[PDB]
C-alpha cells in the first residue's frame, strides 16, 4: 500500500535505455566460455591498424587494383606535385572506405592525430627523395613547393628502410571536429612534392609506384554514435 | 544488498543498483569496462622492434 | 653479432632457411598450443603424432605474370591429399591444428612488385548469381591454386564463385583486408613471408572436410615490371606446416 | 582514458623513428613528438563511447509482419533469424565470432481496414506472441491446441499500455554465435552452403486472442533486438557492397570508392 | 553439477565391468572409461533445467468458456478439474502422486457480436469471477443473491488493464493430489470408478457486472494453472495413446512406435 | 508520494515468470506432509533407468 | 543570505562616502547608513529564487509542428535550433556564453479532420520520434529503411499515458554553447555570417507508426526544453527590440523607452 | 510484487518540476570545462551594476 | 529483513528477495534445489553389487 | 547509498535523494548553490578605492 | 644495434631523414648558442621566437649537367624572402643566428661524380 506517483516519461519505449527485464527462459545453463584468439574490447583497437588508402580514385581506376597505387616517374624537372587530398577522414572520398573512415562514419565527432605510412614499391636500384607536407587551413591549398615547404613537412629518402611515417598532428581550435563537412572545422591539406628526382640505372624501369596506409595515433577518440549513410535496404531481404 | 558505484561524468555522485531477478541474465548492460590491449592487432610481430631503430638491420 | 634478416625454422624432419626475410607475424599474439583439459568436450582419447603430421609440405607453384590478379588456398583442403596429415584427417572425425605459412618469391635487384599474404579466417565467398551458392569443385581446389579475375564474373545462372579481385570474393574492400594477420613481400627488400596462425574456431574441435577455417590469399597490389633482358618466369611457392595437430573419433576411411 | 602527448625539443641523432619497414606487418606507433616539437597537452578525453558494448547496445528493428482479425491470414509466422535488416546485420558482421544475450521488445500497432459493415463497436484487442523452439509443434491454424503453450514461452498483451519486453540468454550449442561459416551441412560437400547451416533458432508466431469487432482490423508487429553483455572475437573488414539475400553473402561487385576529378583535387 | 569423466589407460584384468546380469533388476552404471581409454574432461554443464520445479512451473491453459452480455447464456459455469487439456494433463500424469500450490491467471477477452441495433455506445465492461467450494450455493441465474459473495472468494476486473492473478494453497483432504485411483466410491465395488472419485474441488462461475451497451457483446475467459513448490512421488511411464475422455483413462489401442523399412535401415 | 516511472514491459502476462501474488484464501492450515517412498527430485533420475528398445519396428 | 543594515548615529567628519568619481568605472557601494541615521534591522530574506539555475530551469516550448495519418505530409522534419521562440531566446541571450544539459518533453496531441468517410473505428495511435545527428541518413519518405534506428536514438509513444521525456548531455565541440558569433564560416570573410555558423545540432523527425482509422487524423507535436546544471559567463544587456529572423539578430530600430508628459510628471 | 497505490497527481506534466530521466545518449564523454572570465552565479550581480537612466523621456 | 542469494550464471552478482505477503503460500517459486538421489530407481537391489564383479558368482 | 540533505524552508526537515541512473547527466537539477562574488562586475578597478575617501586625490 | 649512415633531424615543425649520410660536421667545434649577457652591447630587449624563425626552408633546385662549373648561395639573402625569418630580418635592425646546411643529390649505383660543399665565411668577391 505504498503511495507512489508516476512522473512524465512512464510507459515509454526509449531506444537507448538500460533497465532490467524478466527472462523468458528461467534457469538456463549457458554454454561455458573458451579462449578464442583475438578478442576485441574497444573499437579504437581497429582504428589503430594500417588501412590501404585508394588515393588514385580517378574515373575508372576505382574498378581495379590501380586505385591503391600512386604513380611516380623520372621527370625532367623538379618541384612538381605527386598527390594531395584534404584532411576529411569521415567525408572525403579518399578516406571514406578506409577502416578508419568506416569506423568514423558511425560517430559524429572525432579527435586525435593521424599516421600516414608511405611505402615505396619500386626497384632495388631506384633512389629518390620526396617532401610530404601538411598545411593547416587559413589559405587555399599550396600550389608550388615553395608554398608547401612552410607547413609541417618531412623529407623522405628512399633506401633500405622502405617505409616512412607522416604524423599529422592535432592543430585545431575546437576539442573535437565533425566527420561531416563543415567549414567551421576545416581540416587542412596533405600534399606530397618531388624533392630532387627519381634516378634509375640502365635497364631498369623508370616508372614506380607508392602505396599509403592510414592509421590513428594513441590519442584518438570518437563520440555521438549515429547511423552510417552507406548501407541501405529497399525491402526486407529474403 | 545494494551495490553502490560511480557515475560517468565530465572531467576537470555515486549511484545505486540492486538486482531483483534471479536469473543473472536479466541484469542491466555493463557499460563501464574501459579496458583495451591493442598489442594483438598492431605490433603483432614475434621479435620486439623498438621505435627508433633500423627495423631491418 | 648477427642480423635479423636471416632465419631458420625446423619442424619434424624439414627445415626452411631464409636470408632476406622480415619479422615473423605470430597470429593474434597466441602461439598454437594443445587442447587443455578444462576446454575439451570429446571424452575419447586423442592421438597426437606431432612428427609425421607436423612438417613443411610444399605445394604446387604458380607463375606471377604482369596481369595476374591473385590466388587463394584453403589450408584443410590443400594438405588433404599429401602425406599422413591427409591420411589422418581422412580416417578420423574431429581434428585440430594450427598452421605455419611460408611464401617464397625471389627476384633480382632489377625487378619490382609487391604481394599481400593474408590469412583470412572463415572466408565465406559469394556466388556469381544471387540465387545459387558456389559448388565444392569451384570454391576449393585440392593442391591447386584457384586464380581470381580482373573483371566481374557473369551474373548468368551458374555455381561459379565471384572471383573479382577488388572485392576479394567475400564482398569487402580489398584495402581493408589488412585487419587480418598479413605480410608484404616487396621484391625490393623482402624475398619471403612467414605467418603463424593458431586454431581460430568457435568450437573446440570441428570436422576438416565440411569446414575450412583459414583461407590463405595472395594479392599482387603493385604489378610486376621489368625491362627486356631479365628472366620473365618468376614463380611463387607456398609451404604449409601443421602444428600441434590432434584428432578424435577413429572411423572407417571416408572420402 | 586517452593518452597525453609529451613535450619534446630539437634533436639531431642517428636513430630515426619515422623511417621503418612496413613489410614486417607491424604498425609503427609514432607520437607527434617524433616528427616535430610538441608541448605537454594533458588529454581528459575518454574512449567510453567506442567500447563494443556501447556500440552494439542500441535497440534495432530486425523484422515486421502483419495479421488480420478476420480474413485469410489470421496468424503470423517468422523464422527467428538476423540478416533481414541491413543496419544491424552490417554492425554484427564487423566481428566473425560474437557472443551476446538479447532483449526483445514487440511494438504491436493495429489499424482499421476499409469495409462496408455498419454498426461497429471496437473492443480492446489482445495479442498473443508464442515462440516454438526447433522441433516443437506448429499451429497449422490460428485456432489450434498448440496455442495452449504448456511449455513454450508466450506473452499476452492488451492494447493501450507499455509494450512487452523479455530477456533471452545465450542460446547456442557452440561457444559463440558464428557469423560466417565456410562449409556445407553434408560431409559430402554437397548441400546447404554458408551461414544458413547454423541457423536453427526456432520460430515466432503471433495471433489475435479475441476478434475485436465486426469490421476488419489489421495489426502489424515489429520485433526489436537489444544485445547485452556482448563479447566479440576476430575483427573483420566492413561490408562495402549492399546485401542481396538473407541466406548467404551473395553480392554484386561495386567500385572501391566514389571518384573525384584528378589526383590533386581537394574537392569531391 | 554434472559429473566429469576420469582419464584411463590400457588394462588387462580378469574383472570385467561391461559383463553384468540384467535379470537382477539393477542398472549397471558404466563410465565410458570402462569400455575404452578416455581423457580427463571437466564438465561445467548443469542439470538446473531438468528439476521437477522448472519442468512443471510454466503457465498452461486448462479450459476456456464463453458468456454473453444479453442472451440465453449470461453466466458461465465450470467444475474446476484438470485432464481437459492434453498438454498439462500429460505432464502431470508423469508422477502418480503430486503435491503443489497453484497460481491462477484469467485472460478475459470481449468481442462484439453482429446485430442490427444502431446508435451503439460501448462502455468499459466489468467481469466478476466467483469460486464456490463443494457444498455452497449455486447461482441458478446471472442475477441472484449468491453473487454477494459474503464468504466465497471473488475477483472484479475492468477491461483495459493487467489480467487478474491469485495464489491458491494445497487444497486436499489427503496428503497429496492423487493422479490415479484404482477403486470405486462404494465399498460395494459398484459405482463411480477411477480418478473421478477424488475430484471434488468446487466450481468457478463468471459474469458481466454491467451491461456494456445495447448491441450484443460476447466475452471469453481462459484459465491458466501455474504449479509452485511442487513435490512428486512414484514416477510413472509417459502416456503414448491420445486421450479420449476427461473423467477416466479410456483409450484406443495404438502401435508401440512408428515403423521403418527394415531392421538395418538408418532412416525413418 | 514516491515518484516512480514505469518501464517497457509493464502490465504484461509473461508465461515463464516468477512473481508474488496475493492469496485468495488467507490463513489456510495446509495438510502436513508424510513420508511416501520414491520421491523424485530431478528428471534425470528417470533417464538413468533402463528402457526396453523396440529395435524390430518393421511393418506389423 | 541577504546582508543586514548596521545602526549608525549623527556624524560630522571630513571623509564623505556619498561623494565619489563615476568616471573610474566603479560602482560606489553605499549602505543607507552613510547618507542618513539607520537602526539595526536583521534581514532574513534570501536570494534563492534569483540563482541562474532557478531562473533558467523552467520548461519552455521551442517549436511545434503537424503531421497527418493519411495525406501529402505523413512525417514532420525540424532542424533542432533555439531562437524560434521569443520567451526562451530572450532569457538565453542574457549571457554570451552558456553551458547546460537539457531535458526534452514531447506533448503529442491528435485530432480528427473533417471528412465524408463513414464507418470510422478509431484505434490507439502510436507516435515514433527519431533524432538524426548531423551527417546521418534522412527519411526522404514516411516509410523508409532509415526508420529502423539501428544506432540513432528514438522513442515510441502510444496515446493515452504520460508524455515522453529524455535527458541530453552537453553536445558541443567547444567548451560552451556560444550564443553570439561575430564572424564568418569562410576565412575569406564571405559566406554565412553570425550565429548560424555554430548551429549543427542535427534534425528531429516524427511519424505515425500505424494508420489509426479510415478517416484522416492530424497530430501536432510540441517540444519543451528544460536546462539543467547550467553555467553562464560574460553577462550581456537585455534584448529591447522584438526579434525578426531565426538565423541572425537583424532588427528594426525602436525607441529607448515609452514616453511621458514632461520631465516632472509622476504618472505614465 | 510490492503492492503500491498511485496518488492524485500522477502521469502529469508539471512545468516547474525536478525529477530524474533516462538519458537518450548513454556514456557520453562531456567536453571538459575551462576558465572563462566573468562567471555569473546570481542575477543580483547584474542588478548591482550602474545603469544609465533615460529621465528625459519626453516626446521625440 | 531482506534475503540476499546468488544468481544462476554461466561457468568458467547477488540478488535481493523480500517477502511481502504473510500467507507463506505466496512466495516466489523456489527454482534452485539442485539435489538428487538416483539410488532409489537405479541400483535398488538389497545386496550391494560392485561394478567390476561377476554379478552372479 | 542514500544522500540526506536539508530542505529550503522559511526563517525565524531533512530530505532523501538517491541516484538511480548511471550516466551522471540524469541527476535532478542542483538548485541550492547560493554563492556569489560581485567583485568582478562592480568595483572591478585595479587599485582598491576605500568607500569614504576622495576617489581622485 | 644501429648503423651510422642513418640520421634524423628535427627543428621547429620540420624533419629531415637520411639513409646514406656521412658524419655531421659541426663548424669549428662550437654548437650555435644565444648571446650571453657578458658579451652584448645593445641595451634593448631581444625577441626570440625559435620556432617560426628556426625551421628547414627548402630552396630552389638546380640541375647537375656534365658541364656545370658550380653554384654559390648567400645564407642571409637566400632566406630573406621566405617565411617569418624574412619578415623579422626585414622589420628589425640587428640580427643574429647560426645555420644548418643540408644538400641533397641522389644518384643510382651506375652514376659517378663528386661535389664539394663548403661554407666560406666573409667571401668578398
Ligand atoms: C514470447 C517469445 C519470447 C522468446 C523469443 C525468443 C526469440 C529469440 C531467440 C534467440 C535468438 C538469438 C539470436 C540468434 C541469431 C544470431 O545470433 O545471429
Ligand atoms: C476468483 C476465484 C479464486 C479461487 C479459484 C480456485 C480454483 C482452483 C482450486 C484448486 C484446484 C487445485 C487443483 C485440483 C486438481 C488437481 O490437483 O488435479
Ligand atoms: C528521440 C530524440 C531524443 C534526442 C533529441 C535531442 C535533440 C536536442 C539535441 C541537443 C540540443 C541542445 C541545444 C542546442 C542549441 C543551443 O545550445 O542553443
Amino acid at each position: 500500500g505504498l503511495p507512489t506517483m508516476n512522473t512524465p516519461g512512464s510507459c515509454q519505449f526509449l531506444t537507448s535505455d538500460d533497465f532490467q527485464s524478466p527472462s523468458a527462459m528461467p534457469q538456463y545453463d549457458v554454454t561455458p566460455e573458451m579462449k578464442i584468439p583475438g578478442e576485441v574490447k574497444n573499437l579504437m583497437e581497429i582504428a589503430e591498424v594500417d588501412s590501404v588508402v585508394p588515393v588514385q580514385n580517378v574515373g575508372e581506376k576505382v574498378n581495379s587494383m590501380e586505385a591503391y597505387q600512386i604513380p611516380v616517374r623520372s621527370n625532367e624537372g623538379s618541384g612538381t606535385q605527386v598527390f594531395g587530398f584534404p584532411l576529411q577522414p569521415g567525408y572525403s572520398s579518399v578516406f571514406s572506405r578506409t577502416l578508419l573512415g568506416e569506423i568514423l562514419n558511425y560517430y559524429t565527432h572525432w579527435s586525435g592525430s593521424i599516421k600516414l605510412t608511405f611505402m615505396f614499391c619500386g626497384s632495388a636500384m631506384a633512389t629518390g627523395k620526396f617532401l610530404l607536407a601538411y598545411s593547416p587551413p587559413g589559405a587555399g591549398a599550396p600550389t608550388k613547393r615553395v608554398d608547401a615547404m612552410l607547413g609541417t613537412h618531412v623529407v623522405w629518402d628512399v633506401g633500405l628502410q622502405s617505409s616512412c611515417v607522416l604524423c599529422i598532428p592535432w592543430i585545431s581550435q575546437t576539442h573535437y571536429r565533425y566527420v561531416a563537412s563543415d567549414e567551421y572545422t576545416a581540416g587542412g591539406f596533405i600534399t606530397c612534392w618531388y624533392q630532387t628526382n627519381i634516378v634509375v640505372p640502365a635497364d631498369a624501369q623508370s616508372s614506380c609506384y607508392i602505396m599509403c596506409f592510414v592509421s590513428a595515433c594513441n590519442d584518438f577518440s570518437v563520440r555521438l554514435l549515429k547511423d552510417t549513410p552507406f548501407i541501405s535496404q529497399n525491402s526486407f531481404f529474403q | 544488498g545494494a551495490q553502490v558505484s560511480t557515475q560517468k561524468t565530465g572531467a576537470h555522485i555515486h549511484y545505486t543498483n540492486i538486482n531483483y531477478y534471479k536469473d543473472a541474465a536479466s541484469n542491466s548492460a555493463t557499460r563501464q569496462d574501459f579496458a583495451q590491449d591493442p598489442g594483438k592487432f598492431t605490433e603483432p610481430v614475434k621479435d620486439i622492434m623498438i621505435k627508433s631503430l633500423p627495423a631491418l638491420n | 653479432g648477427y642480423s635479423d634478416r636471416v632465419r631458420s625454422i625446423t619442424l619434424g624432419n624439414s627445415t626452411i632457411t631464409t636470408q632476406e626475410c622480415a619479422n615473423v607475424v605470430v597470429g593474434y599474439g597466441v602461439w598454437p598450443d594443445y587442447l587443455k583439459d578444462s576446454e575439451a568436450t570429446a571424452e575419447d582419447q586423442p592421438t597426437q603424432p606431432d612428427v609425421a603430421t607436423c612438417r613443411f609440405y610444399t605445394l604446387d607453384s604458380v607463375q606471377w605474370q604482369k596481369t595476374s590478379p591473385g590466388w587463394w588456398w584453403k589450408l584443410p583442403d590443400a594438405l588433404s591429399n599429401l602425406g599422413l596429415f591427409g591420411q589422418n584427417m581422412q580416417y578420423h572425425y574431429l581434428g585440430r591444428t594450427g598452421y605455419t605459412i611460408h611464401v617464397q618469391c625471389n627476384a633480382s635487384k632489377f625487378h619490382q612488385g609487391c604481394l599481400l599474404v593474408v590469412c583470412v579466417p572463415e572466408a565465406e565467398m559469394g556466388c556469381a548469381t544471387l540465387d545459387n551458392t558456389p559448388s565444392s569443385a569451384e570454391l576449393l581446389g585440392g593442391d591447386a591454386a584457384k586464380e581470381f579475375a580482373g573483371e566481374p564474373i557473369a551474373s548468368g545462372s551458374n555455381k561459379l564463385v565471384q572471383r573479382v579481385v577488388y572485392n576479394a570474393g567475400m564482398g569487402i574492400g580489398v584495402g581493408n583486408l589488412t585487419i587480418f594477420p598479413h605480410q608484404w613481400i616487396n621484391l625490393r627488400t623482402n624475398n619471403s613471408a612467414t605467418i603463424v596462425m593458431p586454431y581460430t574456431n568457435s568450437v573446440p574441435m570441428d570436422n576438416m572436410f565440411r569446414h575450412n577455417n583459414i583461407t590463405l590469399m595472395v594479392i599482387p597490389f603493385v604489378p610486376l615490371d621489368y625491362c627486356p633482358g631479365s628472366t620473365t618466369y618468376v614463380p611463387i611457392t607456398v609451404t604449409i606446416a601443421p602444428m600441434c595437430a590432434e584428432y578424435n573419433g577413429l572411423r572407417l576411411a571416408s572420402h | 582514458r586517452v593518452a597525453d602527448t609529451v613535450g619534446t625539443g630539437p634533436t639531431n641523432s642517428e636513430a630515426i623513428p619515422a623511417l621503418t619497414a612496413a613489410e614486417t606487418g607491424h604498425t609503427s606507433q609514432v607520437v607527434p613528438g617524433d616528427t616535430m616539437q610538441t608541448r605537454h597537452v594533458k588529454n581528459y578525453h575518454s574512449r567510453s563511447e567506442s567500447t563494443v558494448e556501447n556500440f552494439l547496445c542500441r535497440s534495432a528493428c530486425v523484422y515486421f509482419t502483419e495479421y488480420k482479425n478476420s480474413g485469410s491470414k489470421r496468424y503470423a509466422e517468422w523464422v527467428v533469424t538476423t540478416r533481414q535488416a541491413a543496419q544491424l546485420r552490417r554492425k554484427l558482421e564487423f566481428f566473425t565470432y560474437i557472443r551476446f544475450d538479447l532483449e526483445l521488445t514487440f511494438v504491436i500497432t493495429s489499424t482499421q481496414q476499409p469495409s462496408t459493415t455498419q454498426n461497429q463497436d471496437a473492443q480492446i484487442l489482445t495479442h498473443q506472441i508464442m515462440y516454438v523452439p526447433p522441433g516443437g509443434p506448429v499451429p497449422d491454424k490460428v485456432d489450434s491446441y498448440v496455442w495452449q503453450t504448456s511449455t513454450n514461452p508466450s506473452v499476452f498483451w492488451t492494447e493501450g499500455n507499455a509494450p512487452p519486453r523479455m530477456s533471452i540468454p545465450f542460446l547456442s550449442i557452440g561457444n559463440a554465435y558464428s557469423n560466417f561459416y565456410d562449409g556445407w551441412s553434408e560431409f559430402s560437400r554437397n548441400g546447404v552452403y554458408g551461414i544458413n547451416t547454423l541457423n536453427n533458432m526456432g520460430t515466432l508466431y503471433a495471433r489475435h486472442v479475441n476478434t475485436g469487432s465486426t469490421g476488419p482490423i489489421k495489426s502489424t508487429i515489429r520485433i526489436y533486438f537489444k544485445p547485452k553483455h556482448v563479447k566479440a572475437w576476430i575483427p573483420r573488414p566492413p561490408r562495402l557492397c549492399q546485401y542481396e539475400k538473407a541466406k548467404n553473402v551473395n553480392f554484386q561487385p561495386s567500385g572501391v570508392t566514389t571518384t573525384r576529378q584528378s589526383i590533386t583535387t581537394m574537392t569531391n
